[PDB]
């Protein structure tokens, strides 16, 4: 009895139907799912699009959560899955894995992460996170003959279990010094007529609970897990992690410290800032000497990356949010655009070093081109998106007085130019005997392609067309 | 409404219909449920106050508020006091009432009565979930009204 | 009307009577007179059945009076002080009953002595002061 | 922990009501009443002389609580939803109070290894709904 | 609802030094087998914890889905790692286990300090309204019968579909 | 003065009531052994345990004097850590549950609003036991010995479960004596195994299995390697043993019919039993036996029924057993509880 | 000593359930520790939702779902041992580092 | 749920009788037995050796469906109590709870899960 799970309700019918297809079907499935699914998700987004410019309104017996930033964040994943699909489809295709349970895990965690965004419940934030979890350590090792990708589900496995633990357990601190309270925004009422606020507790069930929620989008000090498992795993489901993981986990944590954490931010503030100071130069150092795609990407585009979106977080008065919801509109984008150019390389070849990029230019110019303006992107240079980024990321942030974490971001920006040059300067060359033969044999040339041009110039439009996109991230009150 | 029990704790004397496989829930003394279905009819529970007639313990739609409202309700409750009514069978001065307490899916209701009869204060209670109320209505209050004391 | 004397709170009952010990005479006489005016505050929470309270507080509530009331006692006038013994009997036996008519769920014996126990109470204080 | 620092002002008000529970007093009633729902007030709790030990404004946004259900002080819950013989607070009105120490925590104290409330105090507040 | 009475620190202190010992032989014993018994052991002692307190859903419930299921997977999954009998004498593995027995009670002393200054048996008197309603006339199967469906609605909708994906996973992935 | 408990030294508990169910559960051993050893074998056959005074009352408890003392053994491999460890879990999975078990006419020895819960819940621990039991030696036949029993016991509680619930939501509680109660309305129409055969058919048929019936198909052939897990288990052991199977076959006999039949009502109904005579004097007593009585004899029809059972069928194979258990009890024990909402819906 | 004795106990419990997920050597002891850390912190759950929280349980049930969260990560992660047992001949944990 | 006092006597009780039976049967024993007594039943003279006899392929897929299916209970349980309490609304939820498993449960029996 409530459409505000509809845009779910909707994703739970495709997910039934995508479940009733295999087990009734025989083997018209192949393309036939394909876009069946990319129906329910477009349905879906749809849906979405009704709710804009909406109330606040509490949810099924005030649950989950709607209102206006919330739904951003809803339709962003949603937005993420869309473009990540076509991307999981033909690279599974050709390992003669089953697809149909692949596509349900997918099609489960974007449910879960889509859930995720709201649950001001105390509960529901706390199974949501498994929803989203208990289907990625799946995927994570969805390749079961090969040997890496089952590294990448024991060292995935076990330490996404005791973060959620160690989560879970400040959850519970919390829920005993709050006189009994699970409503995330009636906490700060129940904390105060139980009067044990102040004292020593609370300084733990927020440590506790920040180290479990730092994990689930891996700062520097608790970066470990994440390098290994994206070159463990099939690189759709990195990148399909390396998006929306990053996009939920950020959703839930402005959301958990805002809300029911008025009085500590003196205490917070700080704590993250420590991280993100580490977050930026641990995962930039060791992404210069990478030789591996899939682990480079790991370091820049998300051991350092995950930095300037927090940059904010310490430094809000409600005038950075919408800074935030822009910078990840563009991380996404900017993102998927070279996660599909290096599944398409990597297909066309079946080689993952740095070392075989070379005279890719001349074979093929456009997959280069397209992959070039990506990476540039990510570099932060003027013309392009991610400079946009980084800028009002930034005006807004020296524009609230802290002036020791602008300076350190800009500064392994610079940093992190290096690689991004690095492998440009390994695409142009035409140094005949120096090219290994693998990209000496590249018949050059659908979805993927239409995936990759759609999504490379979005990483370049939006840097210059950023005045609705802004006008429209300003009116987040959450 | 057909059996008759004094429930030999030589106070009350009140009316139970039919089977009632007779539990014992926490008012002690007596207890009387049926088997289809939950929240079923009267328990009745002692206490002592050695005050006098009911008539002392303040004016009638007062008194019965400061209770209906505070004690036989919970702050995750609606209560509702409809009816009420003074006895005086034999000078005691009952008072009988008919009162709901909607909850967010419970809605019970109640055929609540006192006494102050040298047993100091000990009540009455009567219920059934909402969705069939209406139909025994008139089964329930000639249960409450058989309370006398001795 | 200023602030008051919180006056040896302050721990989670592992701290106090294991850890940090003290208690002085007179002292004891804080306990003793604020377990009156304190156990007369679950007259509401008898009323309606809330037999998860009138548990932990009586227990607390005695494990604290069955100290003070052989501290406190040596402290009293010496010269003439039986009675202040004589009263102890009653003032720990009624309660050492009532935590039996909670532990079992009564009503009628459970708020006849909830009335029998407080009564006693104001007068072992009352040989103290 | 106990009492800490602050700084503000009253804006003094007419003679309290008690109305035979609390002590009752009205500042400036405006919109309109507040069902069983979570509403948004900013409080400025006293003690009973002068001091101040806590006030919504030495935070950020007022705190929000439920005004309807039991999980504030009574006396509270009686003062702005509406107490018997008491009109309730409209949505934008301000209202001040004395709480008696029986609509209170009552006689004993909320420790943390030091009493954060004076055992058996009474307390007064300036609550503005918003 | 209540407990006997002064008998119960004494089953408290029981089952305290029973499941100490149950931890201590899940962590230290190196055949396999007898960790998941004493683990097993652990649940049950921690089960009769349960009990004792008067929650008695929460208690039988984990002495089934637990004490039963999970313990007999683990004992058939045992069936699978070969190889036991490694190193022993103080520490058997290397320095590593030093470490961990250091920062494990740095951990301890931190929350064990921690613990023991706030007066739980006062943060239970500022919620004297709390615990004061049991909604009129209601036992303790019924409360969590009806209060786990009338306002958790979204979350049990919810446990069934990651049930039914972890049974579906499980399959895929144990078959060869 | 109340130095430390005036009155709570030890005197708040009595052991009489326990004590006497104890003996009554060993005489009832005593009763179904020889059921047992006097009608299976003795259907075309000679007499039973004869020449043990009159007839074999007194051979059980002779049986089991013998097996006290028969020096145990403690095999080599596998020692005390667990082989006395074994049949405790065992033996207490099903003493245990002689808690919430009624008898007659207010008998019950605590309500426990969670009673048949706490049954179902008590009933899955036996196969930790059997494991530890059949794993606490080294060689096989006492491995997979255990292991096949410990295994194919798990593919049948999920029936008991969606049996049991098929008849909670008819009641409408968990404790037997008001499962009784909202079955003593109409004598024996509003009796539940007519009410819902379909579940009471599961019960029954997995209630074989849940006791070890049969643990071995033939009187030659052996428990499915030489022995069911209880080979080295010589003395005191292998009658703990013996005692758990007899009384996990009492339990489920004793849940079925208190479950499915009118508990201590009679084939008319219990409240009956005192209108139809304007007064009563002394009905304690007679009311008392007449529980023991009356309910007794229904789980004595499915003893003998059981029995007969054992030499009418041959016990399937454990390449069967999960089939059956699987892909045959499953859904029609879903079925019934999908039918019993709807009829339970008005 | 009831409200106070079982948290003393909680801790006493999860660091060890820490400390024997560190030190472990075979994947199975792993999992054991991790299920014990996760039954140590329902444990330091219950007994909040019993002194206080009797009107409405809000631990009781979040004990049931972190039950269910728990035999379900209980299942999977058994479910991969299955896999990687079949990959490779053994399960020794820490001498798998060709990821690094 | 008033008194589980009988409850923990008899728990108490039924834990002390299997020791004291041991140790009843060890008082009055014979101190014997000192023969090989380190092989057990039915053994081909002196069988001794082996081990990798698992067959856990089969039967781990039976305890993980089983360790599935089972949560469906614990949560029924609560359900199948407040049927009649509360209205119509549970069951419709739990409808889809268990149609949910239901489902599972098919999808379980055609890709081959439940064998020989």
């Amino acid at each position: 009895n409530g459409s505000f799970i509809f845009p779910e309700c909707i994703l739970i019918f495709g997910l039934i139907l995508l479940l009733m297809i295999d087990s009734t079907s025989d083997q018209k499935d192949r393309p036939w799912f394909y876009f069946i699914s990319s129906t329910s998700l477009v349905i879906s987004i749809t849906a979405l699009l009704f709710r804009w410019r909406e109330e606040p309104i509490i949810s099924f017996s005030g649950n989950f959560q709607t209102n206006n930033f919330n739904e951003i964040f809803q339709f962003l994943i949603l937005l993420c899955s869309t473009l990540c699909i076509p991307l999981s489809v033909e690279y599974i295709e050709c390992t003669e894995m089953a697809i149909t349970e692949f596509l349900l895990f997918v099609l489960t965690a974007t449910l879960g992460g889509m859930f995720l965004c709201g649950a001001n419940d105390l509960i529901t934030i706390f199974v949501a996170p498994e929803c989203f979890s208990l289907c990625s350590y799946l995927l994570s090792g969805y390749t079961k003959r090969d040997l890496r990708s089952n590294e990448a589900t024991m060292k995935y496995l076990l330490m996404g279990g005791a973060s959620s633990s160690i989560l879970v357990h400040g959850f519970s601190w919390l829920y005993g010094s709050s006189g009994g309270e699970i409503e995330l925004q009636e906490i700060v009422n129940g904390l105060i007529n139980t009067q044990m606020y102040n004292s020593p507790g609370i300084s733990i069930a927020l440590i506790s609970i920040t180290v479990g929620l730092g994990f689930k989008l891996s700062p520097a000090p608790f970066h470990q897990w994440t390098p290994d498992v994206y070159e463990g795993s099939p690189t759709p489901v990195v990148a399909f992690l390396s998006v929306t993981s990053k996009v939920a986990a950020s959703a839930s944590a402005t959301r958990i410290l805002d809300i029911p954490f008025y009085f500590s931010s003196n205490e917070w503030h700080l704590l993250l800032e420590i991280l993100a100071i580490l977050s930026m130069i641990l995962g930039n150092l060791l992404a210069i000497t990478q030789t591996s795609m899939k682990r480079m990407l790991a370091y820049s585009s998300i051991g350092q990356i995950g930095y300037v979106i927090i940059g904010i977080i310490v430094g809000d008065s409600n005038d950075g949010y919408a800074s935030m919801i822009t910078y990840m509109l563009f991380y996404i984008s900017m993102n998927l655009g070279t996660f599909a150019c290096i599944v398409l390389f990597g297909l066309r070849t079946g080689t993952d070093n740095i070392r075989d990029y070379a005279g890719l230019y001349m074979k093929d110019p456009f997959l280069a081109l397209s992959l070039a303006l990506c990476l540039l992107s990510l570099g932060g240079l003027p013309p392009l998106a991610g400079f946009f980024g980084k800028l009002y990321l930034f005006w807004c942030g020296w524009q609230a007085g802290l002036y020791f974490l602008v300076s350190i971001g800009l500064l392994t920006s610079v940093l992190s130019i290096y690689y991004y040059l690095k492998i440009i300067k390994l695409l142009m060359t035409g140094r005949n005997q120096e090219i290994t033969p693998y990209v000496r044999n590249y018949r050059r040339s659908n979805s993927i392609e239409l995936s990759m041009t759609v999504c490379v110039i979005a990483s370049t439009i939006p840097g210059i067309s950023m005045n609705p996109i802004l006008a429209i991230a300003q009116d987040t009150l959450f | 409404n057909y059996r008759s029990y004094v429930d030999a704790n030589d106070g009350y004397s009140y009316l139970y219909p039919a089977d009632w496989r007779d539990f014992d829930f926490l008012g002690h003394d007596s207890a009387f449920k049926d088997r289809n279905v939950q929240l079923q009819s009267v328990r009745v529970a002692f206490i002592p106050t050695q005050k006098t007639d009911i008539r002392d313990l303040g004016p009638m739609d007062e008194a019965i508020f400061n209770l209906v409202n505070e004690v036989y309700a919970a702050p995750n409750q609606i209560p509702t006091i409809y009816e009420m009514q003074e006895r005086t069978v034999d000078g005691r001065n009952y008072w009988t009432f008919e009162y709901d307490l909607e909850a967010p899916g419970y809605g019970v209701s109640a055929f609540a009565t006192i006494a102050i009869g040298n047993g100091r204060y000990y009540t009455l209670i009567v219920t059934a979930n909402e969705r069939r109320w209406s139909r025994l209505r008139n089964k329930l209050k000639v249960v409450a009204d058989s309370f006398k004391i001795s | 009307p200023p602030g008051t004397v919180p006056r040896w709170g302050t721990r989670s009952y592992v701290r106090e009577r294991f850890f940090e010990p003290g208690l002085t005479t007179e002292e004891a006489a804080a306990r003793i007179r604020q377990t009156a005016e304190g156990m007369r505050t679950l007259r509401p929470m008898l009323e309606t059945m809330s037999w998860k309270y009138v548990l932990f507080y009586v227990r607390l509530k005695s494990k604290y009076l069955d100290l003070d009331l052989t501290t406190a006692m040596a402290g009293v006038p010496e010269p003439r002080r039986p009675e202040y013994v004589l009263v102890a009997n009653e003032l720990v036996d009624n309660m050492t009953e009532f935590d039996r008519f909670v532990r079992t769920p009564k009503v009628y014996e459970s708020y006849l002595y909830y009335e029998k126990t407080l009564k006693s109470l104001d007068d072992v204080a009352e040989f103290l002061g | 922990a106990r009492a800490a620092l602050e700084l503000h002002r009253s804006l003094c008000p007419l003679l309290v009501s008690p109305r035979e529970l609390e002590f009752l007093q009205v500042r400036d009633p405006s919109f309109c009443s507040v069902s069983m729902v979570v509403t948004q007030i900013h409080y400025t709790a006293r003690f009973p002389d002068g001091t101040v030990f806590d006030s919504s404004y030495k935070r950020g946004r007022p705190l929000t609580m439920r005004i309807g259900a039991g999980k504030i002080l009574r006396g509270l819950q009686q003062g702005i939803g509406g107490g018997g013989g008491v009109t309730p607070m409209l949505v934008g009105g301000k209202r001040k109070l004395m709480i008696p120490p029986i609509l209170a925590y009552g006689p004993e104290p909320a420790g943390c290894f030091s009493e954060a409330v004076f055992a058996q105090a009474e307390m007064n507040f300036c609550a503005l709904a918003a | 609802m209540d407990l006997p009475g002064p008998i119960h620190e004494i089953l408290m202190l029981f089952g305290e030094f029973i499941l100490l010992l149950g931890g201590l032989g899940v962590v230290l014993l190196t055949n396999p087998i007898y960790s998941a018994f004493s683990l097993g052991l652990v649940l049950v002692c921690i089960s009769l914890f349960y009990f004792l307190l008067n929650s008695y859903f929460v208690a039988v419930a984990q002495l089934l889905i637990y004490v039963g299921a999970i313990n007999v997977l683990i004992i058939f999954a045992v069936m699978f790692v070969n190889g036991s009998e490694w190193s022993k004498d103080k520490n058997y593995w290397t320095i590593g286990d030093g470490f961990t027995s250091l920062v494990c009670i740095t951990f301890v002393f931190s929350l064990m300090t921690t613990i023991p200054d706030t007066s739980w048996y006062g943060i239970l008197w500022t919620t004297r309204s709390n615990q004061i309603v049991e909604q009129g006339l209601i036992n303790n199967v019924q409360q969590i019968g009806i209060h786990l469906a009338t306002d958790f609605y979204l979350p049990f909708e919810l446990i069934s579909i990651i049930l039914l994906v972890s049974l579906i996973g499980a399959i895929t992935m144990a078959r060869q | 003065s109340k130095l430390e408990l005036l009155k709570e030294v030890y005197g708040l508990i009595s052991i009489l009531p326990i004590l006497t169910l104890l003996l009554g559960i060993t005489i009832e051993v005593l009763v179904i052994v020889w059921l047992e050893r006097e009608i299976s074998a003795s259907i075309q056959q000679r007499i039973g345990p004869e020449y043990a005074g009159p007839l074999g009352l007194l051979q059980a408890i002779a049986d089991g004097t013998k097996l006290l003392f028969k020096e145990d053994i403690l095999p080599s491999r596998g020692d005390i850590s667990l082989f006395s460890i074994g049949p405790s879990i065992a033996v207490i999975s099903v003493l245990l549950s002689f808690l919430v078990i009624p008898l007659g006419y207010h008998f019950v020895l605590a309500d426990l609003s969670i009673g048949v819960f706490l049954w179902i819940a008590i009933s899955s621990i036996a196969p930790i036991g059997l494991l530890m039991a059949g794993y606490s030696s080294n060689n096989k036949y006492s491995f997979l010995g255990g292991l096949r029993a410990a295994a194919q016991s798990i593919s049948y509680e999920i029936p008991l479960t969606f049996c049991v619930l098929a008849i909670s939501l008819l009641s409408n509680s968990l404790s037997t004596v008001d499962i009784v109660e909202a079955q003593s309305k109409y004598g024996f129409f509003g009796w539940n195994i007519w009410r819902q055969p379909i579940g009471f058919l599961v019960f029954l048929i997995s209630s074989l299995a849940e006791c070890e019936r049969l643990p071995f198909d033939l009187p030659e052939a052996e428990e499915e390697l030489v022995a069911g897990y209880q080979t080295e288990y010589s003395g005191i052991k292998y009658g703990l043993f013996y005692l758990v199977s007899y009384l996990n076959l009492l339990v489920s006999s004793l849940f079925v019919t208190v479950l499915y039949l009118g508990g201590w009502n009679f084939s008319i109904p219990y409240i009956s039993f005192f209108d139809f005579f304007q007064m009563n004097k002394a009905v304690g007593i007679l009311e008392m036996t007449m529980g023991i009585f009356i309910t007794l004899t229904k789980a004595y029809l499915f003893l003998f029924i059981s029995i007969t059972i054992r030499w009418t069928l041959p016990r399937m194979r454990m390449d069967q057993l999960l089939n059956l258990g699987w892909k045959f009890l499953l859904p029609i024990s879903l079925g019934n509880l999908l039918l019993t909402t709807s009829f339970q819906l008005v | 000593m009831m409200f106070e004795h079982v948290l003393f106990l909680s801790v006493y419990l999860f660091s060890i359930g820490i400390y024997g997920l560190i030190t472990s050597r075979n994947m199975v002891r792993a999992l054991i520790c991790l299920e014990l850390i996760l039954n140590s912190i329902n444990l330091n759950l219950v007994t909040f939702s019993d002194l206080f929280d009797s009107r409405q349980l809000k631990g009781d049930i979040f004990a049931i779902f972190v039950i269910a969260l728990a035999a379900a990560e209980a299942a999977i992660g058994l479910s991969i041992l299955s896999s990687i047992h079949r990959n490779r001949k053994s399960t020794r944990i820490n001498q798998s580092n060709l990821l690094n | 749920l008033h008194e589980y006092d009988i409850f923990w006597t008899f728990l108490i009780i039924a834990s002390l009788i299997p020791i004291l039976a041991f140790s009843i049967s060890g008082l009055l024993a014979p101190v014997s037995e000192g023969p090989e007594k380190l092989s057990s039943y039915e053994s081909g003279i002196e069988p001794m050796g082996g081990a990798w006899v698992q067959f856990r392929i089969r039967y781990y897929m039976f305890a993980l469906v089983f360790v599935v299916f089972d949560v469906e209970t614990v949560f029924l349980y609560p359900w199948a109590m407040s049927f009649d309490v509360l209205g119509v609304s549970v069951f419709i939820e739990a409808l889809i709870f268990v149609l949910i498993l239901v489902v599972g449960l098919v999808y379980a029996w055609r890709k081959g899960a439940l064998e020989w």
